[PDB]
This record gives C-alpha cells, structure tokens and sequence, in this order.
C-alpha cells in the first residue's frame, strides 16, 4: 500500500 | 536539468525467422518525461505499440519500454525512432541482430 | 533474501493543456504491481501483477483515494515551487517522489526512504534516521521548516516502519511464485570478427530475475576492464531481464578470455569460454 499519511504542503 | 535518452533495440527472445517474438526499444536516463517513441518496420511506423508505465531511477532520470508483437524475417528491417527535446534530431536506432 | 517496496510519483505540469499529469507506479523489488495514470479512463489504482488481483474492493478503493489525494497535493506544490523560483506559468515542470522500505530475510525493518525532486534534481529528502530532513537549496528549506513544524517526519517514519513493511510481507508471500522466485540467467557467448587482428566476444545473460547481476571479463585468469563494454540491464518485457558484456581481443587469443556471471539465482558463479 502507498503512504496513507496525508501530505503536508510544500 | 535535461538528460539525453539512451536507446537499446532488441527482441524479447532470441530471434528466429518465422517464429513470432516481441520487439523491444528501451529508452532510459532521460529528463523530462515528454518523449515520443515509435517502432519502425522497413521505415514505416508500427501501429499498436504498447509502453510500460512511467518510472524513474535513483538519479531521477526516467525510463520506458516500448514493445509490440512482431515476426522477424530475413528481409524486414526493424528500428526504433526516438525524439526528445535534448536531441537535435530524432534518433533512429536500427535493430542489430 | 532481502526485499524492497518502492513507489514512484511523477506530476508534470502542462500549461494550456489541462491540469498536471500524474503517474504513480508501485514496485516490489524489480516487479511492478500497481499503477495510477490520471490520463487513463479508470481513475483508479489498477493491478499490474497477478497476485495483487486477489485484493478486495476495500483495498483498491483506499489505494485509489490515497494516491489521487497525493496528486491533488502535487498540483498545489507545483504552483508553490514555481513561486519559490519565480518561474513562468507557461513553462513545464516536474515533481518526482520516491519512497519505500527495505526488509531482511526475516522480514522486518531495515531501511526507509522518502525523497522529493523538482525538475530532475534533489529538492528535499528524509534522512536515514527518519527524523531529520536534508534540503538542497534555500527554496527547499522553506519546505523543510514547513515539514518540521507540521512534523511530517514522524508520520512518514510511522508508515515506513509500519504499514510499508507489513504489506511488503503480505505481497512477498501472496506472490512468492513470482516475487521470491530466482530465475538464473540463461547465458551464452557470441564471436564477431572485427578485422584479422581483432575480434569481439559478447557475453550474453538472458531471462534472469531479479535484475541484479554481475558480468565480468578475464584474460588468463586476470581481470580485464580495458576495451570492455557493458550495457545497462534491460527489461525483456516478460518480467525477466537481459544484459551483455563485450571485449575486443586479438585474433587467435579468444580462448584466453573467460566471462564470469554472478547472480543470486545461481549456486556457483558461472564461467564461459569460447571453444
């Protein structure tokens, strides 16, 4: 599975 | 950055005239991702050529595999035409059996 | 042996031709098993290997949800980074993301990865301690303290040491007929005369998996890396890989040379000579 942690913007 | 694609033209199995096979054209080490690749039989582009999904290496350079069902003979010449913004002209790499 | 799972994201901004193109691929070792092409008609994570097809619809729904949500974040980051470098709105730009975990034969955490790039060059990467960040330029340091303030490292580390490794274990067992198989290289040698004082010997290695392999030439039991040629290991299109190595040798002395093939699918390293 891909990273389930949700992405903080750059 | 802009990196020139390497090209290898080859078959999936050892080529034998009459026996069906797969014609591969592996392009790698390039950037950016936009690239056009065509398989050529006797100078004409082959329709229904499939390509693997876009991925890249540790140095962020992309690689792709273009392939199609083909039948090697003794007269037919095969090649792979590659055009990329890094290239001045489209590179045509003939299949060296 | 040891195994890896990797995910590669690529988002390419195409001004004047719609929204950025997003492509995601999932790998176990040298085998792709999932893919997401936002230009494809399904808009869902699709299987690319037989063994992952058995996963239920709750798996494919969550995987579709998570990575398309990543593509939405990539869209905003594309505009953010372009502002970081004060770049025009009509130039094309690419964000690439790589991450994954490594496991040992016993099947638990060895290393974790998370690296991001912009226009083909390093942007920011997660260090090996999975607690600090390494930025390439000052624009990436703006992202660094952003991810430091939001504590992205803690939740990246949580996935790298947890859900990544756990599902890598499941994939390795559910598809062991493909992933854990070691097809040894079917090898042979070819001879092509160049002149009447020089000749080329090519050492072929075909149909092997995984891609890791070592082809070396020797002359009279001594290593020879002068006048040699190695090509990149290439996919055969059926899951296996190919590679060859060449050496230019004087005529008549062809049998002084030996090719050596090392591969994890071989009990002993092979040695081939032109008779």
């Amino acid at each position: 599975v891909v990273v389930g942690a949700c992405g903080v913007g750059k | 950055i802009q990196r020139t694609p390497k090209i290898q033209v080859y078959s999936r199995h050892p080529a034998e005239n009459g026996k069906s096979n797969f014609l591969n054209c592996y392009v790698s080490g390039f950037h950016p991702s936009d690239i056009e690749v065509d398989l050529l039989k006797n100078g004409e582009r082959i329709e229904k050529v499939e390509h693997s999904d876009l991925s890249f290496s540790k140095d962020w350079s992309f690689y792709l595999l273009y392939y199609t069902e083909f039948t090697p003979t003794e007269k037919d010449e095969y090649a792979c035409r590659v055009n990329h913004v890094t290239l001045s002209q489209p590179k045509i790499v003939k299949w060296d059996r | 042996g040891s195994h890896s799972m990797r995910y590669f994201y690529t988002s390419v901004s195409r001004p004047g031709r719609g929204e950025p193109r997003f492509i995601a691929v999932g790998y176990v070792d040298d085998t792709q098993f999932v893919r997401f092409d936002s230009d494809a008609a399904s808009q869902r994570m699709e299987p690319r290997a037989p063994w992952i097809e058995q996963e239920g619809p709750e798996y494919w729904d969550q995987e579709t949800r998570n990575v398309k949500a990543q593509s939405q974040t990539d869209r905003v980051d594309l505009g953010t980074l372009r502002g970081y470098y004060n770049q025009s709105e009509d130039g094309s730009h690419t964000i690439q993301i790589m991450y994954g975990c490594d496991v040992g034969p016993d099947g638990r955490f060895l290393r974790g990865y998370r690296q991001d790039a912009y226009d083909g060059k390093d942007y920011i990467a997660l260090n090996e301690d999975l607690r600090s960040w390494t930025a390439a330029d000052m624009a990436a340091q703006i992202t660094k303290r952003k991810w430091e303030a939001a504590h992205a490292a803690e939740q990246q580390r949580a996935y790298l040491e947890g859900r990544c490794v756990e599902w890598l274990r499941r994939y390795l067992e559910n598809g062991k007929e493909t992933l854990q198989r070691t097809d040894p290289p079917k090898t042979h040698m070819t001879h092509h005369p160049i002149s009447d004082h020089e000749a080329t010997l090519r050492c072929w290695a075909l149909g092997f998996y995984p891609a890791e392999i070592t082809l070396t030439w020797q002359r009279d039991g001594e290593d020879q890396t002068q006048d040699t040629e190695l090509v990149e290991t290439r996919p055969a299109g059926d899951g296996t890989f190919q590679k060859w190595a060449a050496v230019v040798v004087p005529s008549g002395e062809e049998q002084r040379y030996t090719c050596h093939v090392q591969h994890e699918g071989l009990p002993k390293p092979l040695t081939l000579r032109w008779e």
